RNA sequence: GUCUCCGUAGUGUAGCGGUUAUCACGUUCGCCUAACACGCGAAAGGUCCUCGGUUCGAAACCGGGCGGAAACACCA
RNA sequence: AUUCAUAAUAACUUUUCGAAUCGCAUGGCCUUGUGCUGGCGAUGGUUCAUUCAAAUUUCUGCCCUAUCAACUUUCGAUGGUAGGAUAGUGGCCUACCAUGGUUUCAACGGGUAACGGGGAAUAAGGGUUCGAUUCCGGAGAGGGAGCCUGAGAAACGGCUACCACAUCCAAGGAAGGCAGCAGGCGCGCAAAUUACCCAAUCCUAAUUCAGGGAGGUAGUGACAAUAAAUAACGAUACAGGGCCC
RNA sequence: UAUCUGGUUGAUCCUGCCAGUAGUCAUAUGCUUGUCUCAAAGAUUAAGCCAUGCAUGUCUAAGUAUAAGCAAUUUAUACAGUGAAACUGCGAAUGGCUCAUUAAAUCAGUUAUCGUUUAUUUGAUAGUUCCUUUACUACAUGGUAUAACUGUGGUAAUUCUAGA
């Protein structure tokens, strides 16, 4: 929080997936860490940026204190982002919604019990009601 | 929605109890028509025909073949307000322990009464057992009770009236010096056999106008027995307290471990939770809950759930431990316990190293009174003398005893479906107490 | 077992591959193409373990389906490519062309050559023979079948494909004086000038090639790659030329650099 | 179906456990050198029996033999890079004449001591476990970190420690609002 | 879990509702040596498994509990 | 090194292939018309080569036993001829003919608390023991046999039959092979949760999107390994080691 | 880190064995147990038997739709957008588990296929198919169902199936 310096290093450009990759340098003196949405905002204004538009991972703080290494990229554009950016760092910040498609579990029994039927199963349904309505 | 509630039942041998029982539960969606007519020629072939409804619960080939029940059976069926299973009591001197266990894992009651002539006089005698079915009841912790007056076919003349105000005014007149109030205990002429006045209103007798009841919570008046077990109440379910089920069977069952079942007196029993046995001391690990052949993940108190265990052995479970959660109290073993108990006529004298079968809640075990530490007066706990010499028959007191074999009890301050208890000698009720103290090991 | 096999362990993956031991227990299987799996370079290690353009499989994924790299002429979409020896992969974006050569120490290289380089590249030839309709034809090292060749070109020799149209345009003959590119083998990777050779009629034909520096050391013939004359290289040589210094001389060259 | 993890134990038990002239010994060196298991000195004793093994190796070869010059100065150079060989001494031969009492004094307990900031070797591990001391800009916590003539100097009061200034620390602050309170 | 056959000194194990004792081994005790040893000369060793009654009176008459010795059972 | 690749003759086919498939953008010539030409692709197709493979095969090498010294050939054993079958060579099989083939240089028969190897423990060297178990090559889906589909199976999380097991039965009948992931009984000295996710490493499909108990994560875990708390530092009461008076 | 010791005898020197000693990706068990990293784990006896729940299904711009499914075409009169199910084309013979059988057998190093098959890929590869081949025939193009679906259903049950 104080005396931050974001030194970024072995900074690369890649026109393949427009963005540029660095493994961002964060020292931490006299403070625990760094949040993610703090390393994000200055590394707008450095690469001459907006917010929603650079994805940091990793941020493992060096053993001691005072000294943190990860891994930052910046994608050029929002829609560029949206189109190469993983979806679980998507939902992370602010970018997207993660849906829940229930768990495993039942996906896998209604799977198997969708199986278990040839066809829409309306008939079906209609046939096996009819039959034991009694 | 609909709720749960757990009813046991009583009487004297050849009452109609399983037959009553049985047809009850095949009129109220127990079995199908295939299932009872299997029943019919099976024990047509056998000679007993007048069985067929008794057999439901009486599963055993000792049961059917001499026509006894003799160990207690498990049996649902849903009625129009709520969910409710039966214990069919054996209804016999020989096994009136059985019937103790039975009763003791029971909320409310359904007094089987003989309305034929000469059976009921049989009934309630010196040697029959409507006098101490009823006593049990009450000592267990029943409070709230039905009666129903059974085999107005049979009686003379059949379906009348006054054979029928015969029964209920000389089962009136006993049981006010039990405890129960017959004003609030509902009186149900019914036929089992036949199946008469127990679902629909009877054709053969319309002379019955209708049973009443007065509580304080709610007044009821209704036409058959279907109806008094809708108007039965709610019981006070302990949920909050800690753990206290005494076992009831341990299975093992077919690709699923260890299964021990029991009813959850006290307390909330779940899947993934460890629990202690209390006189064999054995810890272990419940896999998962059955009630009925229905899963569950929380057994409430008053239910007739059963866990499974896991990571140890049926033979180190056993029927009578607590599985007091390892983590919360667990039940442990008491070497000598503060049990008051007031006696219901022993023909010997009662003194000292006197052992009889102290059946606390399911367990039954001998018992030797260390000494007696005060003579007490009948009710409110009055000490009346210090130090007695001896006891007699109507007579209340305190007293300390050391059981011959390891059980497992608890106060009755703490526990109060655990704290009940009854005792026996001499094939009678010779006392009734409730445990206030108790030294853990 | 029962028929083919599509899986590859991350233990039993060539070792030039430079994979690691423990991000997970498979290895990128190449699928069936121009060159052999255990002498080929999927493009899914290619670029995220080589060019660090790709972080995971599916960045990788991404760049193919979007239509970027250009492995010999064709864009190609297969994660799993076996791209090998005399490989040119041509990026449209970032304006580099790369092009797959062994280094002096045993691995493949990021070697970058100029667009009129990326516009033709070598192939020693494997077999000559007379196919239907009684058209010659030969079988490149890659594979690829070049109709009515050149009645002089014969088997070991080299070709150089147009790629762009797929023609012979200069053939390398195989006698003594000529430097060629050993492809297999513990002494893969090394670059010299021919001597002579023991015929050996009865397999694993053996040339002694020797190094600029004086080195003299013996491989099979189906491991040599000639790439030109003696002195004049028909293929931009990568960095070192396959000197192959010692342990000794790398250390002092590494002691003269730090 | 991972690769498996390579593990190798690091200490040899003696052949010979039950003697009084070696029990002594080591006991002597590990007060000494302020040691707690034993084990510490089987560890330290399982290395030098390592690189005298290796270099015994090298001594049965010719001279001007590239794998013996290159493995012998490798060897040679990390002895003398950790300080446990003089520079006069590399030769390949006192490398056979190394002991254990010279490998223990590159220990970072006995370079603490050295230096001044423990008075005790004692001290000095309750000071390494306490993270009161760190080594150039990172703080080291582990006794056994063998300085190598070039970290020696930056040896030095971690930045983050109440003895090298920063914030005074834990009981200080209970015993200093104790008094500030009960003089307020 | 239900049903059946037995329970008796220390090992053996008799024996028999008005009352439990015997028998060998053993268990000790005086005997000698130095400790012995054999040789010897004498006597210490059971709520009749537990409780409850029947009982003038029971361990044995009866029933309950436990122990052991045998069975059949025991799908939340 | 070929009766090799290949070409041409005379025929054989009941006849193989030689595009009746699909998506975008829709452009030019004029004899000004649903006239005539025209791109970037996907799918499929006969043959060759290549690749992922598959199946045979040359040489050498495996534990203990002679209280196993002869083995094989009835009814296949050794070799030859010719033919069937195979995707191919071949007693693989058949018909005929010859009587061969192996063996103290350890055949054959028996036991194996015997899948083999890469390797592991142990030590100066030599060596001994172990190796089911993360990788490679094999066998099996309870014990055998048979077969369809498909390039590829003699497949069992595919069927058919028998035997030993075993489930649902309103007694006619129907449905199964956990030595897959968890979990249950039994066995024993002896060995874990009936959890979460395709986020990584990969595989498969028409394919960037989907699926994968492959796999990864967490939980139980003192199988084995690495580092390392449980204590240190001043002042006072004694007891010292050089030395000053 | 190329090391020994105790025990036959009144005592000595030997042979000789027993016991001690240290290690084990050799297990099992006992007592105790605070921390970080890494991590084996129903093989040994039973390749003994399994309740239950999962473990392989799959589409693009581009095989087939009028879902009597969902939004809007308004660039589209035949759809041409998204798209369950089904037909079709592939995969399901990979992976995973176990070590029962097996002692020139498997397997390891090393050769051959001039003695064979080879999906999928990669690079190439069909001016010649109207057969009295002039009416014998659509080639700005042929024929036939069938699934899904609509409705009738049967059996106690099955990933059971019929008729229209």
């Amino acid at each position: 929080s104080d005396a931050v310096t974001i030194r970024t290093r072995k900074v690369i450009s890649n026109p393949l997936l427009a963005r540029k990759q660095f493994v961002v340098d964060v020292l931490h003196p006299n403070r625990a860490n760094v949040s993610k949405d703090e390393l994000r905002e200055k590394l707008a204004e450095v690469y001459k940026a907006e917010k929603d538009a650079v994805s940091v991972f990793g941020f493992r703080t060096q053993f001691g204190g005072g000294k943190s290494v990860g891994f930052g990229l910046v994608y050029n554009s929002v829609a560029e982002a949206k189109k190469f950016e993983p979806t679980y760092r998507l939902v992370r910040y602010g970018l997207a919604e993660k849906v829940e498609k229930a768990s495993r579990q039942q996906r896998k029994q209604k799977k198997n019990r969708d199986k278990k039927i040839f066809g829409t199963g309306k008939r079906l349904a209609k046939k096996v009601a009819r039959r034991n309505a009694d | 929605e609909k709720t749960h509630i757990n009813i046991v039942v009583i009487g004297h041998v050849d009452s109609g109890k399983s037959t009553t029982t049985g047809h009850l539960i095949y009129k109220c969606g127990g079995i199908d028509k295939r299932t009872i007519e299997k029943f019919e020629k099976e024990a047509a072939e056998m000679g007993k025909g007048s069985f067929k409804y008794a057999w439901v619960l009486d599963k055993l080939k000792a049961e059917r073949e001499r026509g006894i029940t003799i160990d207690i059976s498990l049996w649902k069926f849903e009625t129009s307000k709520y969910y409710v299973t039966i214990i069919d009591a054996p209804g016999h001197r020989d096994f009136i322990k059985n019937m103790i266990t039975g009763t003791s894992q029971a909320d409310c009651a359904v007094l089987i009464v003989a309305a034929g002539v000469g059976e009921f006089e049989a009934g309630i005698s010196k040697n029959g057992q409507t006098r101490e079915h009823a006593l049990l009841a009450y000592t267990l912790g029943v409070k709230q009770l039905i009666v129903g007056v059974n085999k107005m076919d049979s009686t003379e003349p059949p379906y009348s009236q006054k054979r029928y105000e015969e029964i209920v005014k000389e089962v009136s007149t006993y049981i006010k010096k039990i405890g129960y109030n017959p004003d609030t205990v509902a009186f149900v002429p019914i036929s089992g056999w036949n199946g008469d006045n127990m679902l629909e209103p009877s054709a053969n007798m319309p002379w019955f106008k209708g049973w009443k009841v007065t509580r304080k919570d709610g007044n009821a008046s209704g036409t058959t027995l279907l109806e008094a077990l809708d108007c039965i109440l709610p019981p006070t379910r302990p949920t909050d307290k800690p753990l206290r089920l005494p076992l009831q069977d341990v299975y093992k069952i077919g690709g699923i471990g260890t299964v021990p079942v029991g009813r959850v007196e006290t307390g909330v029993l779940k899947p993934g939770m460890v629990v202690t046995f209390a006189p064999v001391n054995v810890t272990t690990e419940v896999k998962s809950v059955e009630m009925h052949h229905e899963a569950l993940s929380e057994a409430l108190p008053g239910d007739n759930v059963g866990f499974n265990v896991k990571n140890v052995s049926v033979k180190d479970v056993r029927r009578g431990n607590v599985a007091g959660d390892s983590k919360n109290d667990p039940p442990m073993e008491a070497a000598g316990f503060t049990a008051q108990v007031i006696i219901l006529n022993h023909p010997g004298q009662i003194s000292a190293g006197y052992a009889p079968v102290l059946d606390c809640h399911t367990a039954h075990i001998a018992c030797k009174f260390a000494e007696l530490k005060e003579k007490i007066d009948r009710r409110s706990g009055k000490k009346l003398e210090d130090g007695p010499k001896f006891l007699k028959s109507g007579d209340a007191a305190i007293v300390d005893m050391v059981p011959g074999k390891p059980m497992c009890v608890e106060s009755f301050s703490d526990y109060p479906p655990l704290g009940r208890f009854a005792v026996r000698d001499m094939r009678q009720t010779v006392a009734v107490g409730v445990i206030k103290a108790v030294d853990k090991k | 077992a029962r028929g083919p096999k599509k899986h590859l362990k991350r233990l039993a993956a060539p070792h030039h591959w430079l994979l690691d031991k423990l991000s997970g227990c498979y290895a990128p299987r190449p699928s069936a193409g121009p060159h052999k799996l255990r002498e080929s370079l999927p493009l899914i290690v290619f670029l995220r373990n080589r060019l660090k353009y790709a972080l995971n499989g599916r960045e990788v994924k991404a760049i193919l389906m979007q239509r970027h790299v250009k492995v010999d002429g064709k864009v190609r979409t297969d994660t799993t490519y076996p791209a090998g020896f005399m490989d040119v992969i041509t990026l449209d974006a970032t304006n580099e062309n790369f092009r797959l050569v062994y280094d002096v120490k045993g691995r493949f290289a990021v070697h970058r050559i100029t667009d009129e380089e990326a516009s033709y590249k070598l192939g020693k030839v494997k077999k000559v023979q007379l196919g239907k309709k009684g058209v010659p034809y030969v079988v490149t090292h890659d594979g690829r079948t070049i109709r009515y060749p050149d009645p002089n070109i014969k088997v070991n020799d080299t070709v150089k494909i147009d790629l762009a149209s797929g023609k012979i345009t200069d053939f390398i003959k195989f006698d003594a004086g000529k430097l060629v590119y050993v492809t297999g083998g513990r002494n893969l990777g090394r670059i010299g000038t021919i001597v002579h050779k023991e015929r050996h009629d009865g397999g694993f034909d053996l040339v002694h090639i020797k190094d600029s520096l004086d080195n003299t050391f013996v491989t099979r013939l189906n491991n040599v790659f000639v790439i030109g004359e003696q002195g004049k290289p028909y293929i931009s040589l990568p960095k070192g030329k396959g000197i192959k210094l010692s342990i000794a001389e790398e250390r002092d060259r590494r002691r003269a650099q730090q | 179906p991972r690769a498996p993890r390579t593990y190798s134990k690091t200490y040899s038990t003696p052949k010979r456990p039950y003697e009084s002239s070696r029990l002594d010994a080591e006991l002597k060196l590990a007060g000494e050198f302020g040691l707690k298991n034993k084990k510490e000195i089987y560890r330290i004793s399982f290395q030098l029996s390592k690189i005298r093994r290796a270099a015994r190796d090298l001594l049965t070869r010719d001279e001007k033999d590239p794998k013996r010059l290159f493995e012998g100065n490798a060897l040679i150079r990390r002895l003398v890079r950790v300080g446990v060989l003089s520079e006069d001494k590399k030769k390949l031969d006192y490398v056979l004449a190394l002991k254990v009492e010279d490998f223990l004094e590159r220990r970072l307990q006995t370079q603490v001591y050295k230096l001044g900031l423990a008075k005790s070797v004692h001290h000095a591990r309750v000071l390494i476990t306490q993270r009161h001391i760190a080594v150039g800009k990172q703080i080291v916590n582990i006794p056994s970190f063998m300085v190598r003539l070039d970290s020696e100097k930056h040896i030095d009061f971690a930045p983050t420690s109440p003895f090298g200034g920063a914030r005074p620390g834990r009981v200080a602050r209970r015993n200093a609002a104790r008094k500030a309170e009960a003089s307020g």
